[PDB]
């Protein structure tokens, strides 16, 4: 027998939103044209779960580091979890900043159960969207617990890979999320609504350019569970 | 050097459909 | 929405691959107590209804080919396919007898470009094997991404350790033969998976004469690349 | 050299109990 994350808080938790669009031309990264409209219906989607949104834009290496520190001091004992949601460029293991470059590994580490006890047994959840390589998918027809626990990465596509999206309708796995969320946000238990999301990009989705070298490619998304519980938004 | 792959490595690739 | 399909005349294969004596060159350890796992692990998938296989001490030329040549078996009438590596490791890569290799490069060899016969199917792979050093104190017309429908069930999280008593043998192993027996035919894979992580996470800590391995702690890690939800069973 | 590490190197630290 195995429960659910205990929901019985005065609030869902905070929603820390990255978006990161225009890029210094010293790091030559190019507009992320849609990921507007990405974090518009991502706001919406968390805000409905019950979230308190809060979206950044345009930040910095520092900023996005300082961001999530001052968060993960924060006093979160009130919250059932938390969530931050990552939009922008992105390589194995590292993310965009305005300036530059940082390891994922570091924005998140500032949660761990010993650097953020107000969390302590409670869902860290990460949403990333952005690229983590270039290769492209061609497709075919007395307690004590883990200070690394608790934590959930939802990615938008698998390490190595690039990641799509639409200047016009914006990301496939921020198009796909918001679908199912807004759909079963309510319902679903957190892997089943990723899970779904996942045949989503992978099925409904197929890129389509002038360049040959990127016509018909694919994707799918990545998810890493470290959860201990089921997690229903309710 | 290659072009194709600067879109890549800048990102500058996107789905036109 | 679904699940995947399980209507077959076999469930499907599980390799498991039992490295427990190493080449002194290596100078890597004698794992002991993995006999004890490998008999667990062949039992409970042998119940869940697979064809399970054990190999023992293999060179990482064998390993690359066992997995090689299974991914060339035809699995038209097959489910899924399980694979079962138990082993030293360190962050990316697993250790044969006579070295080391990727754990992409025994995984590839799945991907649907790669295994016509397994395309749509679930392709597992449990991974008990360190993946670093570090240790965790704890606290107070279709067309599908070659790289879909993959999980990996990591005993550890990257770059941390992997514990395992010569007696009892593996935490992650003790806990995912624990919940299989207990509900390997009723929940859903990754009920399954969350529950051996707060087994591992809650019911284990590590004891030693030595302090720098006193009371340590460990959560294991779920890859997940599925596309639909799995249950072991019509 | 330290020894402790040399061990967690060759993997040979197993939990005793």
């Amino acid at each position: 027998p195995t429960y659910q994350y205990n929901m019985n808080f005065e609030k869902l938790g905070k929603c820390i939103i990255i978006n990161n669009k225009n890029f210094d031309k010293v790091t030559g990264m190019g507009v992320r044209n849609g990921t507007d409209k990405d974090a518009e219906a991502l706001f919406k989607c968390f805000r409905s779960l019950g979230f308190d949104v809060i979206v950044y834009n345009d930040c910095s290496c520092a900023k996005m580091q300082d961001l999530l520190k001052k968060a993960s001091e924060e006093d979160h004992t009130n919250a059932a979890c938390f969530a931050c949601i990552l939009l922008s460029h992105g390589e194995e293991n590292v993310i965009y900043g305005k300036d530059g470059v940082t390891p994922i590994k570091d924005l998140t580490a500032h949660f761990r159960g010993d650097r953020c006890k107000t969390l302590l047994e409670k869902p860290k959840l990460f949403f990333i969207q952005a690229a983590r390589g270039t290769e492209l998918d061609d497709g075919i027809q007395r307690y004590k617990i883990p200070v690394e626990a608790d934590f959930l990465f939802a990615y938008s596509t698998v390490p190595g890979y690039y990641s799509w999206r639409s200047p016009g309708r914006g990301s496939w796995f921020v198009q796909a999320l918001c679908s199912i969320l807004e759909e079963h946000g309510k319902d679903l238990e957190i892997m089943q609504i990723l899970t779904r999301v996942n045949d989503r990009v992978a099925r409904h989705f197929e890129s389509q350019s002038d360049d040959p070298h990127f016509h018909e490619k694919k994707q799918i998304p990545c998810v890493v569970s470290m959860l201990t519980k089921e997690l229903y938004f309710s | 050097e290659t072009h194709a792959d600067y879109l890549l490595r800048t990102g500058q690739v996107v789905d036109i459909s």
